[PDB]
């Protein structure tokens, strides 16, 4: 299928140097790339969509270039608070995978205390609009058996925006599960998880419910909750993941 | 590449999946257990002509093959039609009007309006083993709706 290829895996850049960094995909899908922004530890989010749209909310040091069959990311200065795994992504077709990831390390010869800050502001759950997704279900299940995934939906409009479910391995790059329409009968669903999953919507609690039958051990990932804002199918939110692992319960005394 | 082309499934409102009956002849049924895989996957190609936010012009033909769906008059009747267009010269952005699909997207369900023929779009009956036939009669007694599901390659 359409696969994607990074450059480089890792870098190292000063305190408002201009990181760059290269994507490539097996097809020329002219202009359909995606980048996204995961923190160590927290959940993943949009910075920039389309190619060379930026994210209402996005710090505009942020940049994207690059037409066709490849792609580039620009950080006009990089920042401390920057580091962080880049993984492109397209969609345009299948099987709407990310790429190999990129990350950026700031080097600093060492000025003490030099870090940063926290995250949020005037408002922030608190007296404002929070958006926020939280999934649940996850644990240890033994193989051949079944889980049922649910994702808590808050601050925002659940018959009016559509959303879908994407997975993540620890140490891999981020591939999607399935998509879950608001309306109630489209349903994608690739080849490679055909049949393997089933899903289901509930406007009264809020909640998505990923129904997972007959699961492998290559099935073993973190389960994030996505969701959508246009008619094209990319996420601009994504929720804190589920660890589902499947193992036997079979074990002796170490 | 100049034009871009995709691969999709698709199915009625009823959740019907499209098979091929004879060497040009479409019919769409009810297609569940480990008989899935029998489904028809078509290749929608990028062409030229209506294009918005809702409607997508594209054409439909079989993958794999030089079989592409067809919108003609038969016996003063506007009636669809598998033509086997050239292997070589086809598929090409600038398609003939007759194979260009109008792709709208209303709500959640995709509608095909035929570009040679407007408000005439692919229709397929309730009832089961029937075959496909072009209706101006959206959403009526047959099935003017269809789903998208986009296969690997």
């Amino acid at each position: 299928d359409i696969q994607m290829t990074q450059s480089p895996s890792s870098l190292s850049a000063s305190v408002g140097d201009r990181v760059t960094i290269t994507c490539r995909t097996s097809g020329n899908i002219h202009n359909y790339l995606t980048w996204y922004q995961q923190k160590p530890g927290k959940a993943p989010q949009l910075l920039i969509y389309n190619a060379k749209t930026l994210a209402d909310g996005v710090p505009s040091r942020f940049s994207g270039s690059g037409s066709g069959t490849q792609f580039t990311l620009t950080i006009s200065s990089l920042q401390p608070e920057d580091f962080a795994n880049y993984y492109c992504q397209h969609f345009w077709s299948l099987p709407f995978t990310f790429g190999q990831g990129t990350k950026v390390e700031i080097k600093r010869t060492g000025g003490g205390g030099s870090g940063g800050g926290g995250s949020g502001g005037g408002g922030s759950g608190g007296g404002g609009s929070e958006v926020q997704l939280v999934e649940s279900g996850g644990g240890l299940v033994q193989p051949g058996g079944s889980l049922r995934l649910s994702c808590a939906a808050s601050g925002f409009d659940f018959s009016r925006y559509d959303m879908s479910w994407v997975r993540q391995a620890p140490g891999k790059r981020l591939e999607w599960v399935a998509y879950i329409s608001s309306g109630g009968g489209s349903t994608y669903f690739p080849d490679t998880v055909k049949g393997r999953f089933t899903i289901s919507r509930d406007n009264a609690k809020n909640t998505l419910y990923l129904q997972m039958n007959s699961l492998r051990a290559e099935d073993t990932a973190v389960y994030y909750c996505a969701r959508q804002n246009k008619k094209l199918t990319w996420f601009d939110y994504w929720g804190q993941g589920t660890l589902v692992t499947v193992s036997s319960h079979h074990h002796h005394h170490h | 590449a100049p034009v871009r082309s995709l691969n999709c499934t698709l199915r009625d409102s009823q959740q019907k999946s499209l098979v091929m009956s004879g060497p040009y002849e479409l019919k769409a049924l009810h297609l569940q257990g480990q008989d899935m895989e029998q489904q028809v996957v078509f290749s929608m190609s990028f062409v030229q002509g209506e294009e918005s936010n809702d409607k997508i012009p594209v054409a439909l033909g079989l993958k794999e093959k030089n079989l592409y769906l067809s919108c003609v008059l038969k016996d003063d009747k506007p009636t669809l039609q598998l033509e086997s267009v050239d292997p070589k010269n086809y598929p090409k952005k600038k398609m003939e009007k007759r194979f260009v699909f109008n792709k709208i997207e209303i709500n959640n369900k995709l509608e095909f309006e035929s570009a040679q023929f407007p408000n005439w779009y692919i229709s397929t009956s309730q009832a089961e083993n029937m075959p496909v036939f072009l209706g101006g009669t959206k959403g009526g007694q047959d099935i003017t709706d269809f789903t998208m599901q986009f296969v690997s390659s």
